[PDB]
């Protein structure tokens, strides 16, 4: 039994200070675990301790776009609006969380590869990612009339959802033909593992508070003339 | 016995309702004008008909089905010619009348452009003809379609007295071999009160 | 317990990478933060143009 | 309310409208050319950078090309074929793919002969251009149409439609190069027009539903 | 009257939220990446390419909104400037081509320190990539607004009529990219830059004049 | 000696002659209308009379002197509204508005607004104003206006009874004062026909 009536606009609210309080305490505990306590790795030394930091944006970038595709689907062959209005509320958070890893695996990096840029494959696919992010927001944003931005923009994302694999196998293959395969190989030490666990969680629960807090905004701006928002 | 029917349409854009439980049967022989003011809910009404737009809540059925759902046998009885014409302004006034003739054209267009009023101005360009001329290619078509439902929006937009009478006559004569013409306008029709079922957006 | 420095941020804070690894993390927390008061300062403003329509 | 009568309809239509047409053209010869004056009398360098800057020019005469797919269609009549013509409308969007293509990328085919004696190519790697031509601008057209479908409402004619099916070119751009620059070498590219003509035949069988779909959001 | 009024109209239907202010560096950064994934990873490469990039990409940009400049305003209300406004019809070209520049001209040379490092350029290539930009963008709405005018408005026009919209920007891409080209090796560009100046000098003089006795021509 | 002049306006489109040897002075607080057929020359006309388009052979004069020799002081007190409204659809009915108002005071623009009917419409982007809404964004501009000149091609075009009232009342006393309206409606004016100087394509 789904209501979906404005409803939602309370029941957002009603998860998001304790969301808010989970993710808070969850990302201190994960960001003083790991940066400060864990220890760090022979190669990298203390430049490691990124991880607890880009991966986790790295791993939910993706996971907003997924989750992203799948409330465009939703929001497609069964005519939800709050579906579509979910996509428009992840898509900010998204970018931010690509812009972020992209940002954090420059700056890690850049004391290896001696300059701040490299067009590897993983930067490339996550500047793809932050391209279809910035598609998305600026289509959603390019409609005067809501509700037909949200199906646009739903539409959009599913376009590039399905191509999405496909751009991703085309750099990495793009890649092995100039160079061959990534820097030496992927390790996490059981001593570093957990604390990247915890910082995963709270990234996830901190995407989750915010997306509750850009659905109840967006809620509003779209019923602004309603009689419920009477308060 | 109910070519279209309208079932409980409702259309509420933002905080006004422009029509709320319209349900309306139309027969063959109708003819029908929506009425209703400059931001009454007429063009919206007639592009939910047509199936361009789908309601908020309710449904359009043509002869007893949705109109997804037929939406192949729809099209081959219908017309709609709305507030903009149709028609591409670089091609010529016969060869936009060509593109919507299934057979025999170029022969019978000529003669559907010469009813219009457009006769020796079938090979000019569209955008150089004058506003009104422009409205008349498109309605050209009223004296070429086989289509039993006719669905226009303001047919008289800039046609001149005779051009509305010719008009008037074309879509009397396609109701009275059992036609249905649904129509929005504002000039008053030329034309007896009981030969047109006025319904407003109630 | 049991820290991964000897001492305070003589020892921390620089690990020899602490431009690097300070960088991403002001450059990881302002965008965040920056999400978190935007979404606010907006559900704040929304509220007042709510009750602005109201007259 | 035919196929083919729609594809006629729109080729005349693109036909009137020249120097529309023409200036894709125009910027596809500009951009091939202008990286031929900055780097001098260096053949090998010239090789090396050769298929990258010829696709990244038909990439952009495409790009510059697919303002008009559905411009002027939603001022006048987008609609007598969604609303009419009981063709269904991913038929309609195939046939004005196919007219947009017949004026936008098959021009880029019949100019490569030139394009292979201006960059200096060979007959191999003009076979292997043309051939990637062929299978690329059909992929380029079908991935822009629910672009275009998207931002017709808007009608931005600018930046906004280059950042929605620019990204999705990617993986055509750097398949397309690559079976490219391996003809330089004299190389087999058949495993590399196998996975272009994959991607046109992918692009070709959704594309016109997207399409269709994003010209019923945007009609409403 | 009030010039400045039509700038800001201009300048008002281009961005219509604060988020799409953004929208033209997003362009410029998707085609500006377009070219690694064309011709290759390696940055010395990319140096030596970057101001065919660059220019292309300033090219592209300048193109995109020129059709924006006067098309859209032919349906609805190129009139009601020349019929109106009583400022002269070379004060409001002036004015759009301004907010045409500000649209294009700025989200690249705001965005220039960016793409000097993804390219691979040192600061000596930025500053003359941004004093080219500085002096040479805005000239690509000068003499690309009277070719504009007469072909987005001139019924039964021909193919010539694009002779006069990208093979007039031939002379400025030239010798822009070559101020670049020359900076690279670290040369004085001095008299690369006025060249550029005397171009956006002369230009920005006569092309109000030739785009309002163009928007005469064509209007009747 | 006195305002708009044509002075032997002679103008033909492809093979026909529109008009040819028009001479008329139009003077102070005179209401007169371009009568004529759907593709006659009136549009063709009425641009000439606002300078857009050059005459073929002909002059037309602003208080003695050919429009392009002033185009200043005649532009000042000059107000055109062709078929094209010439309003940015995607602005809203007031920020177009604004642009159109002398200073744009924003209490006299909702004024305006008010006064054309599009009240309670001013802040929803035109392109979402029906089609006569959007029309009576352009027609707004009467009641802000100080011109003393207005050159109106069809401004009936998709407006109600009402609006097509309101319009009329508006115009009759605009011209009773010093103003002058050049009209061209398919639709019978709503007033004496003492008021109205109807001159012909002759
Ligand atoms: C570091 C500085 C700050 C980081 C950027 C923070 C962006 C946060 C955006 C945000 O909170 O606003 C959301 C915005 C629109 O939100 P919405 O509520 O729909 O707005 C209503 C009407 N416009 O939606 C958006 O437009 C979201 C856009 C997100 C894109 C993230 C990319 C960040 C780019 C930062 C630019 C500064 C650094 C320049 C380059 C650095 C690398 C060399
Ligand atoms: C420079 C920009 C970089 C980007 C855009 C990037 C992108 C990504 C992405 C998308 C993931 C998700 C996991 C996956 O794709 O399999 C990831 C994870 C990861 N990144 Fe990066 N990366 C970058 C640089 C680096 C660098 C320099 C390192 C150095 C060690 C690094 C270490 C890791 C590790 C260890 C993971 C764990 C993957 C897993 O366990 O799933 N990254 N990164
Ligand atoms: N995208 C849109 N297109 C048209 N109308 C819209 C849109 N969004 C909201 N509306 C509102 O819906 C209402 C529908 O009115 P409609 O278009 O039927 O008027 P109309 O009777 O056709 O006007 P006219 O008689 O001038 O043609 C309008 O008042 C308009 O304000
Ligand atoms: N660009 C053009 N636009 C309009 N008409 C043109 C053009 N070029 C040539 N003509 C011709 O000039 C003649 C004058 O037409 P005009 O536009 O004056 O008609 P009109 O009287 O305004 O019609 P309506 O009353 O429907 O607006 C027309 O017959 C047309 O064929
Ligand atoms: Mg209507
Ligand atoms: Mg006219």
């Amino acid at each position: 039994q789904l209501a979906i009536p404005p409803r939602l606009y309370q029941i957002c609210g009603w998860f998001i200070p304790w969301l808010a309080i989970a993710s808070v305490v969850v990302l201190t505990v994960g960001w003083i675990w790991g940066f400060g306590f864990a220890p760090a790795d022979y190669q990298q030394g203390n430049s490691y301790r990124i991880i607890y930091l880009h991966v986790p944006a790295a791993i939910w970038s993706m996971g907003i776009y997924a989750s992203m595709a799948v409330a465009a689907f939703i929001g497609l062959v069964w005519q939800m609006k709050m579906a579509n209005l979910a996509v428009a509320a992840m898509a900010p958070i998204g970018a931010v969380f690509t812009f972020i890893a992209l940002v954090t695996g420059s700056a890690w990096g850049k004391p290896m590869w001696g300059t701040w840029w490299v067009w590897d494959a993983r930067l490339t696919s996550e500047l793809v990612l932050l391209f279809l992010y910035v598609g998305v927001i600026a289509l959603w944003h390019a409609f005067d009339d809501r509700r037909l931005a949200g199906r646009a923009a739903g539409i959009l994302v599913l376009i590039g959802v399905v191509n999405l694999p496909i751009i991703h196998y085309s750099v990495e293959w793009w890649n092995t033909l100039h160079q061959g395969s990534t820097r030496m190989q992927q390790s996490i030490d059981p001593a570093m593992r957990s604390p990247l666990r915890w910082s995963i969680f709270g990234f996830l629960l901190l995407s989750a508070t915010l997306t509750l807090m850009r659905m109840r905004n967006l809620i509003l701006l779209m019923e602004k003339r309603r009689p419920w928002v009477s308060e | 016995m109910g070519m279209l029917e309208a079932r409980e349409l409702l259309c509420e854009r933002d905080e006004r309702t422009l029509f709320s439980g319209l349900s309306f049967t139309l027969n063959a022989g109708e003819w029908v004008q929506i009425t209703g003011s400059n931001g009454a809910g007429k063009t919206t009404l007639l592009r939910l008909l047509t199936g361009l737009s789908r309601p908020d809540a309710g449904e359009v059925l043509w002869q007893g089905q949705p109109l997804h759902q037929v939406r192949d046998s729809y099209h081959q009885n219908l017309l709609w010619i709305g507030h903009q014409p149709g028609i591409k302004t670089r091609l010529t006034a016969l060869e936009n009348l060509h593109f919507y003739h299934r057979d025999g054209d170029t022969a019978q267009c000529l003669e559907a452009l010469a009813q219009a009023g457009l006769a020796g101005f079938e090979d000019i360009p569209v955008n150089q003809l004058s506003a009104g001329q422009q409205r008349r290619v498109a309605l050209a078509r009223l004296w070429l379609t086989r289509a039993t439902l006719w669905i226009l929006d303001e047919p008289f937009t800039a046609i001149d007295v005779n051009g509305v009478d010719r008009l008037t006559q074309r879509m009397a004569q396609h109701t009275e071999q059992g036609g249905i013409v649904i129509l929005t306008t504002h000039q008053p029709l030329n034309v007896a009160e009981s030969k047109i079922r006025r319904i407003s957006l109630t | 317990m049991t820290p991964a420095f000897a001492s305070w941020n003589e020892f921390f804070a620089m690990g020899g990478y602490a431009f690097f690894v300070w960088l991403a993390v002001v450059m990881t927390v302002i965008p965040l933060v920056v999400l978190v008061v935007h979404s606010v300062m907006q559900h704040r403003a929304i509220l007042r143009g709510v009750a602005q329509q109201r007259a | 309310m035919m196929f083919w009568r729609i594809f006629r309809l729109e080729l005349r239509v693109a036909f009137r409208h020249s120097a529309e047409i023409a200036n894709p053209l125009w910027f596809f010869l500009i951009v091939i050319t202008l990286f031929p004056l900055s780097i001098g009398p260096e053949p090998q360098l010239l090789a090396r950078i050769a298929p990258g800057i010829i696709w990244v020019a038909a990439l952009l005469s495409s790009l510059l090309a697919l303002e008009r797919l559905f411009r002027d269609d939603l001022q006048d009549g987008s609609l007598e074929q969604l609303m009419l013509l009981p063709l269904p409308l991913p038929a309609v969007v195939l046939a004005k793919v196919m007219a947009h293509w017949m004026v936008t990328g098959l021009p880029l085919l019949i100019l490569s002969p030139l394009v292979a004696m201006l960059l200096g190519m060979d007959v191999y790697g003009w076979q292997v251009m043309a051939l990637t031509l062929l299978l690329g601008t059909p992929t380029l057209g079908f991935l822009g149409a629910p672009g275009v479908a998207l931002t017709v409402g808007l009608k931005r004619g600018g930046v906004l439609l280059s950042i929605l099916v620019l990204p999705l070119t990617i993986p055509l751009l750097i398949f397309a190069t690559a079976a490219m620059d391996a003809a330089s070498m004299h190389l087999p590219v058949d495993g590399y027009l196998a996975i272009l003509g994959a991607l046109l035949a992918g692009t070709a069988t959704l594309s016109p539903f997207a399409t269709a779909a994003a010209l019923r959001i945007s009609i409403q």
